[PDB]
């Protein structure tokens, strides 16, 4: 679709110095919109966009910036979200809704999943166009769960994944191969020589 | 090419002051050039390069690279705790700049290892020593207050550092270290003891959350957490022993050679 069609041109733009010309923002912003709708992704292009905004303040676009940050979050545990923050100055991070989005990201980074879902205005405008946003977040959560739990309450996992029905929970357990148990099932000679040498050294 | 390298370093610094983090990092990556030309031309240039490297390290998550570059620019306490003493050849203004760089490094330096060193630094000032004490205490209330009082030092341009971002990030890492320091080592631990210790942390509910969160970090390991019981459970050895023996021998060698 559109993402694949723009990919070549954007890649070429990023290979050269035109990536520093704000006249190319219109093209890069439509590219970001396509990433959201098709659930496609291009970090390099998104960082280039943020850079263009920082260098040419008058072009700062709230929606595109918010989508870039939200998509970056969908790429956790990778450093995407942190890199984007490095590309936005304090004044802009403090503006609505960038401030709110960074706050949500903070909940995810600090792994406060229940708090995240609670604070997440499910009917938030910016989220509607970001295809698969909620499921992408769940993948990160399952990544963390697979690392921090040996066993976990079935009810607790569903809560952490955004208050899922038992049927929806089953989808994620199936995806990572977790199964319920009692509950959901989730998960000489050389040395001697060395001593001899050490001893000799000590004696000496 | 030394002059060109200096131009790159200055330009990179300017970009950092008014410039994005990644481009500056790339410039730094190109930037390093043989030591010797810099040494022949002037004492100071090398110190400036070291400072730039330290800044890059600070921007970088790792504090290790910056720790080395800063010590070379200025003397730093070595692994095995031996004093590192720097040359005084560089011009006095440059030396003052180097001292400022060393003061900046303390922030990187504390992260690198240990522990309570300010011997090279003047005893009288409470700005750095007080900060060291607060870290030793392990209580944020003192740490937070230290930032609050020496708010002025952090600010020193204002747009460039509008929000104090780096200091806050550093403090949050600093708060976590003490809890890991108990570092488990107990097969099974009473919940109440954990609660008493986690209570000190600002969030009351953190231990249910703060304890599980620590496990996710992996700095400290918790066993049986989230259990119905509610009580946490907590060749290789030979290798460790051999390592120690090696260190002992090394110390002896240095003694004999001396």
């Amino acid at each position: 679709a559109m993402f694949e069609q723009m990919r070549a041109n954007v890649g070429k733009l990023l290979k050269g110095i035109d990536r520093y010309n704000p006249e190319n923002l219109a093209t890069l912003e439509r590219y970001v919109e396509t990433q959201a709708k098709e659930n496609a992704y291009d970090l390099e292009a998104n960082l280039a966009v943020l850079k263009l905004y920082q260098f040419n303040p008058a072009f700062f676009q709230t929606t595109v910036t918010a989508q870039i940050l939200l998509k970056a979050l969908t790429n956790l545990p990778h450093t995407d979200f942190t890199l984007c923050k490095c590309m936005i100055d304090q004044a802009h991070q403090e503006e609505r809704p960038i401030r709110q989005i960074l706050y949500l990201g903070d909940l995810l980074e600090t792994c406060h999943f229940q708090a995240f879902w609670q604070a997440l205005d499910e009917n938030m405008d910016l989220l509607e166009g970001i295809t698969g946003f909620e499921d992408s977040v769940r993948k990160f959560i399952c990544h963390v769960v697979g690392i921090t739990y040996q066993h976990i309450d079935r009810w607790l996992l569903a809560e952490m994944l955004g208050d899922l029905s038992d049927s929806q929970l089953k989808v994620w357990m199936s995806k990572y191969g977790w199964s319920a148990d009692e509950q959901i099932f989730i998960c000489x000679x050389x040395x001697x020589x060395x001593x001899x040498x050490x001893x000799x050294x000590x004696x000496x | 090419k030394m002059l060109g390298y200096f131009s790159l370093v200055g330009l990179l610094r300017l970009h950092s002051l008014l410039g994005d983090y990644y481009q500056a990092i790339k410039v730094l990556e190109n930037i390093e050039l043989n030591k010797k030309s810099m040494y022949s031309r002037v004492p100071e240039c090398q110190v400036t390069t070291y400072y730039y490297v330290g800044f890059a390290y600070l921007m970088m998550r790792r504090y290790q690279d910056a720790i080395r570059v800063f010590a070379n620019i200025l003397l730093y306490i070595q692994r095995t705790k031996s004093m590192f003493q720097r040359t005084t050849y560089k011009y006095e203004m440059i030396n003052k700049q180097n001292e400022q760089m060393h003061a900046l490094l303390a922030i990187a330096l504390t992260m690198y290892p240990m522990r309570i060193d300010e011997s090279i630094h003047l005893q009288l000032r409470e700005k750095y020593g007080d900060k060291m004490l607060r870290m030793q205490k392990g209580d944020p209330q003192v740490y937070e207050e230290l930032f609050s009082y020496s708010c002025p030092k952090f600010l020193s341009e204002p747009f460039l550092q509008q929000l104090k971002v780096f200091s806050d990030e550093v403090q949050q890492q600093a708060q976590l270290s003490t809890i890991r320091s108990f570092l488990k080592l107990y097969t099974t631990m009473p919940v109440a003891k954990l609660a008493g210790f986690l209570d000190l942390t600002e969030q009351e509910f953190r231990i249910q959350l703060l304890v599980f969160k620590h496990k996710m970090k992996n700095l400290v390991w918790t066993s049986g957490i989230s259990a119905l019981d509610g009580e946490f459970q907590s060749x290789x050895x030979x290798x460790x022993x051999x390592x120690x023996x090696x260190x002992x021998x090394x110390x002896x060698x240095x003694x004999x050679x001396x």
